RNA sequence: UCAUCUAGACAGCCGGACGGUGGCCAUGGAAGUCGGAAUCCGCUAAGGAGUGUGUAACAACUCACCGGCCGAAUGAACUAG
C-alpha cells in the first residue's frame, strides 16, 4: 500500500524527466498552499510542479541513473526543500512566472537544469 | 471601496452591518430582495459593494445554490420549518452548465473537475433518477467539453 | 536484556584538555579547570583523535546503559561550563511587601541574606558555594545573576535561594510572593 | 456596545479593589452631575453574584431593566436570555401534552 | 497584582503542577506516573485546582 | 501594583477644589489618587506610605505621616524622591487628611506641608495655588494647638 | 495481536495544513468545532464536509496529514514471571 504509492511516485518522476527538456529547481519557504495552488494554475498549460520526499526522489534519481545520466548533475543541487519544475519553454519565461507571483509577507528558483547544463541563474 | 459577502434567503444582523456603512438596513434588505428576486426562494450568497454613499448588491454565484435551484423545487414558504428533503433528476445538463457558469471560478482544477466538484456539492441533492451524486463521474468521459 | 556494546561520544574543542585517570575526570579551559569521581558508575573512556572520546559500557543492563548517557551527559555539561560558563537569573516576585536582598559577611563567608520577605521580622540567610559569582543586576527591576562554571553549584545555590523564601500557612495560589529562576544559560551564550 | 462600555467601566472600578458602597456613592454622585454612563445604570447594585443591572430604551421614553453577568460578554448575556426562552417552550409543549389526558 | 508576567512565573512553580489521587503528591503538569512508592507509581492524577 | 481607571471620575472633569488641574474631594468617598498617578510614584516604598496613609485605621494613617516627614527631612535623598506626581498625589491626599477628626493627623499634616514648601521653595508654583488656600485654613484654627504652631510655621 | 520502517519510521525543533463550501436540515445566531443526518470531489507532497482552544456568529490559534534537519527502529492494546 505505502509501497504501491511510492511505486507511482517512481514512475511518475520518471516519466516527467523524459517528457520536458528544461527543469526547474524551486525552494518553497513559507509558501501557503494556496499560494502554491495558484502558482500551480498559472502555470498549467506550460510547466508542471512536482514535490516530494527528497530521501524518495534521490533514490529514483540513482535507480534511474543508467538512462538520462546527465540527470545525475541535480543531485547535488536536490538536498533542502525543493519542487520541480518542468517545462517546454526554454528559460526565462518560467522563471519569471514563478518568483513574481505570491509574493507575500516567496517562491524562489535555486537552480536551472537544461539539456544536461546546470545553471545558477 | 467595501465589500462586504452576506447569505441570505431571498425576499427578506443585516442592521449590525449596516451601521458601520452607515446605510438604511431597509434600503439594504430592498436591494437585496431584488438581487435574490432570482435566488429568493432559497439561501445565497449576496456580495455588497458600498460606494460610500450607497451599497450595490449582486448575487455570487454558489455551487449549493445553482444545485438547489436547478432541483425543480415547490415553494416553500418555511414557516412549517419541514426538513425540505431535496430530491433531484439527473439534470446532466445543468450540471455542466453550473460548471461552466463557476467557469473554474476560483481555481477549479479543470472543466471536468469543476463538474466533479459541482457533483460533490449535491451531497444535499439527489443529483440523479436513479444514481448517487457523481457516482458515475468517474465512469463516463461524457460531457467533459460541454463544461468547458 | 545484557547490550553486548553500547557507546557514546564527547565532543572536546580546542580550548579544553582532559584528564582521565581511572574513573576521575579533570576538565581544563579558558575559565578555569573542574573535576569529577565517578569511580560509582562504571563506565571506560577511550581518546579517539584528541577532539573524540568515546565513553562506553559492555554487557550492560537498562540501567547501566542509561548511566552511560548520564555521564555523557555530565561530562558534556563540564565541558561546556568551562569553556561557555553558567549564568542563572532568578527574579523577585511580590504583592506589597518588597524583599531586600544584600550580602553580607559572618566570618568572610559571602552570605546572601533576605530581608522583609512577606514583612517578617525574620531574616533568611543563605550560605554561597565557591565559585559562584553574584550580582544584582541593573536596568531590570529585581533581578539577581548567578554565575559559574559548575552547573551543580550555580543551579544549587539558585535552588537554595529559592527554596529559602517558601510560604507558610497560607493558600501558595493567592501568596505567589518569593524569589523564582526564569532564565537559565552561558554567561558567553550565542557565542 | 455600550453595555459593553458600562461593563468596562464598572469592571475598572471593581479592579481597583474599591469597596461596594463607595462604587455606589460614586454611581449616584455621577448620576447627579450628568455622566450618560452612571444614569444607564439602576443603584442596587448585585456585586455579590457579579451582576449589574442595566435601563435600555424600550423604542428607539419608557426604559426597561435588565440584569447583566460581568463575566460573561453582552453577547453571551443576550444568549441566556434567549436560553430561558427556549426552555420555556419545552415546558409550554409538554403542557400541551398534558392537557389531554390530564382534563380527562 | 503583582505584573501578568511574573504571575505567571510564580504559578509555573506553584499553580501549574498535577497532584495524585492517592497520595495527594505534588507532581509535574506532564507526569504519567506519581513518584512515590507508597501509592505505588499510580496513574491517578489530577490537575492541581486553579483559582476563578 | 495599584491597578484600575476611574472613568467616571475622567468623565466629570473636576479638579473640585483644586486649582492644578487635580480632583479634591473632601468628601471620604470621591477625590481619591488615580492608581495610575500612585503607579507613577517615585519609590515603592513611598508608594507603601500612601497606601498605608489610605488605609483606614487612625494610627496606621498616623504612622505613615510620621515616616513621610522623616522622609521629606532627608531632603538631599528625597529631593530625587519628591515627583510632582507626588506632590499631585500629597494634595489630594491632604484635602482628606485636613478634615481628620484627630487633632494630630491634622496636625502633622499641617506641619508636613510646610516642610515641604521650604524644602521645596520656588519650585511648587502651580502646586502653590493648591497648596496655599488648604494650608490657610489650617493654620487659623478654632483649636489653639493645631492653630498655633501651624501659624508659627507659617510665618517661619 | 495489530500497525509504521534506510523509498527515512517514533521524540524534538521549523514551514504549509488549501479551495468547491457559509456542503444539506435546524436556529435569534451557529461558517469544521450547540445538535440531526450524510461525509464527496478538486489541487495535491499534503490537508478531516474536522482534533481541540475558540467568538453572538465570525475572525484567530492548534491539531492529524505532508514536507527540511536527524539516520534506525518505534507506537498502541493485551498476557504472565
Ligand atoms: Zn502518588
Amino acid at each position: 500500500g505505502i509501497r504501491e504509492k511510492k511505486a507511482e511516485y517512481f514512475a511518475k518522476l520518471r516519466e516527467y524527466l523524459e517528457e520536458y527538456k528544461s527543469l526547474f529547481v524551486v525552494g518553497v519557504d513559507n509558501v501557503s498552499s494556496q499560494q502554491m495552488h495558484e502558482v500551480r494554475k498559472e502555470l498549467r498549460g506550460r510547466a508542471v510542479v512536482l514535490m516530494g520526499k527528497n530521501t524518495m526522489v534521490r533514490r529514483a534519481i540513482r535507480g534511474f541513473l543508467s538512462d538520462l545520466p546527465d540527470f545525475e548533475k541535480l543531485l547535488p543541487f536536490v538536498k533542502g526543500n525543493v519542487g520541480f519544475v518542468f517545462t517546454n519553454e526554454p528559460l526565462t519565461e518560467i522563471k519569471n512566472v514563478i518568483v513574481s507571483n505570491r509574493v507575500a509577507a516567496g517562491l524562489t528558483v535555486v537552480q536551472v537544469y537544461d539539456n544536461g547544463q546546470v545553471f545558477p541563474s | 471601496v467595501k465589500y462586504l459577502y452576506l447569505r441570505a434567503v431571498g425576499g427578506e444582523l443585516a442592521p449590525k452591518i449596516g451601521p458601520l456603512g452607515l446605510s438604511p438596513k431597509k434600503v439594504g434588505e430592498d436591494i437585496a430582495k431584488a438581487t435574490k428576486e432570482f435566488k429568493g426562494i432559497k439561501v445565497t450568497v449576496q456580495l455588497k459593494i458600498q460606494n460610500r454613499q450607497a451599497a450595490a448588491s449582486v448575487v455570487p454565484s454558489a455551487s449549493s445554490l445553482v444545485i438547489t435551484a436547478l432541483k425543480e423545487p415547490p415553494r416553500d414558504r418555511k414557516k412549517d420549518k419541514n426538513v425540505k428533503h431535496s430530491g433531484n433528476i439527473q439534470l446532466d445538463e445543468i450540471i455542466e452548465i453550473a460548471r461552466q457558469m463557476r467557469d473554474k471560478s476560483f481555481g477549479r482544477t479543470l472543466a471536468s473537475v469543476t463538474k466533479e466538484i459541482l457533483g460533490t456539492a449535491q451531497s444535499v441533492g439527489c443529483r440523479v433518477d436513479f444514481k448517487n451524486p457523481h457516482d458515475i463521474i468517474e465512469g463516463i468521459n461524457a460531457g467533459e467539453i460541454e463544461i468547458p | 536484556m545484557k547490550y553486548i556494546q553500547t557507546e557514546q561520544q564527547i565532543e572536546v574543542p580546542e580550548g579544553v584538555t582532559v584528564s582521565i585517570k581511572s574513573r576521575i575526570v579533570k576538565v581544563v579551559g579558558p575559565r578555569g579547570t573542574l573535576t569529577k569521581n565517578l569511580k560509582h558508575i562504571d563506565v571506560t573512556f577511550t581518546k579517539v583523535n584528541n577532539q573524540l572520546i568515546k565513553v562506553a559500557v559492555h554487557n550492560g543492563g537498562r540501567k547501566h546503559v542509561a548511566a552511560l548517557r548520564t555521564v555523557k551527559s555530565l561530562v558534556d555539561n563540564m565541558i561546556t561550563g568551562v569553556t561557555k560558563g553558567y549564568k542563572y537569573k532568578m527574579r523577585y516576585v511580590y504583592a506589597h511587601f518588597p524583599i531586600n536582598v544584600n550580602i553580607v559577611e559572618k566570618d568572610g563567608a559571602k552570605f546572601i541574606e533576605v530581608r522583609n520577605f512577606l514583612g517578617d521580622k525574620k531574616i533568611r540567610n543563605v550560605p554561597v558555594r565557591d565559585g559562584v559569582t553574584i550580582e544584582f543586576s541593573t536596568n531590570v527591576k529585581d533581578e539577581i545573576v548567578l554565575s559559574g562554571n559548575s552547573v551543580e553549584d550555580v543551579s544549587q545555590n539558585a535552588a537554595d535561594l529559592q527554596q529559602i523564601c517558601r510560604v507558610r500557612n497560607k493558600d501558595i495560589r493567592k501568596f505567589l510572593d518569593g524569589i523564582y529562576v526564569s532564565h537559565k544559560g552561558f554567561i558567553t551564550e550565542d557565542l | 456596545p455600550l453595555i459593553e462600555e458600562v461593563k468596562l467601566a464598572v469592571q475598572g472600578l471593581i479592579d481597583q479593589q474599591m469597596d461596594w458602597n463607595t462604587i455606589e456613592k460614586l454611581i449616584k454622585s455621577e448620576q447627579k452631575k450628568g455622566n450618560r454612563i452612571a444614569q444607564l445604570l439602576n443603584l442596587p447594585l448585585n456585586l455579590k453574584q457579579n451582576k449589574i443591572s442595566v435601563k435600555l430604551d424600550l423604542s428607539s421614553n419608557e426604559k426597561i431593566n435588565v440584569t447583566i453577568d460581568l463575566g460573561l460578554s453582552a453577547y453571551a448575556n443576550a444568549t441566556e436570555y434567549f436560553n430561558i426562552k427556549k426552555t420555556s417552550a419545552q415546558k409550554q409543549k409538554k403542557v400541551e401534552k398534558n392537557v389531554g389526558k390530564a382534563m380527562k | 497584582i503583582i505584573e501578568p508576567s511574573l504571575k505567571a512565573l510564580a504559578s509555573k512553580y506553584n499553580c501549574d503542577k498535577s497532584v495524585c489521587r492517592k497520595c495527594y503528591a505534588r507532581l509535574p503538569p506532564r507526569a504519567t506516573n506519581c513518584r512515590k512508592r507508597k501509592c505505588g507509581h499510580t496513574n491517578q492524577l489530577r490537575p492541581k485546582k486553579k483559582l476563578k | 501594583s495599584f491597578g484600575g481607571i476611574n472613568t467616571f471620575q475622567q468623565y466629570n472633569t473636576d479638579l473640585g477644589l483644586g486649582h492644578n488641574g487635580v480632583r479634591i474631594s473632601l468628601n471620604y468617598f470621591d477625590g481619591l489618587p488615580d492608581p495610575s498617578l500612585l503607579n507613577s510614584l517615585y519609590s515603592n516604598e513611598l508608594k507603601l506610605i500612601f497606601k498605608s496613609l489610605l488605609k483606614r485605621d487612625e494610627t496606621t494613617k498616623e504612622k505613615a505621616l510620621m515616616d513621610l516627614s522623616n522622609l521629606i527631612s532627608d531632603f538631599n535623598q528625597n529631593e530625587y524622591f519628591f515627583n510632582d506626581i507626588f506632590l499631585l498625589c500629597w494634595s489630594q491626599i491632604y484635602a482628606k487628611l485636613i478634615i481628620s477628626d484627630y487633632k494630630v493627623i491634622r496636625l502633622q499634616s499641617h506641619q508636613i506641608t510646610i516642610m515641604l514648601v521650604k524644602s521645596l521653595r520656588k519650585k511648587i508654583s502651580k502646586f502653590l495655588k493648591d497648596f496655599i488656600p488648604l494650608i490657610l485654613l489650617g493654620t487659623c484654627e478654632l483649636d489653639y494647638s493645631v492653630s498655633k504652631p501651624s501659624l508659627n510655621e507659617l510665618t517661619e
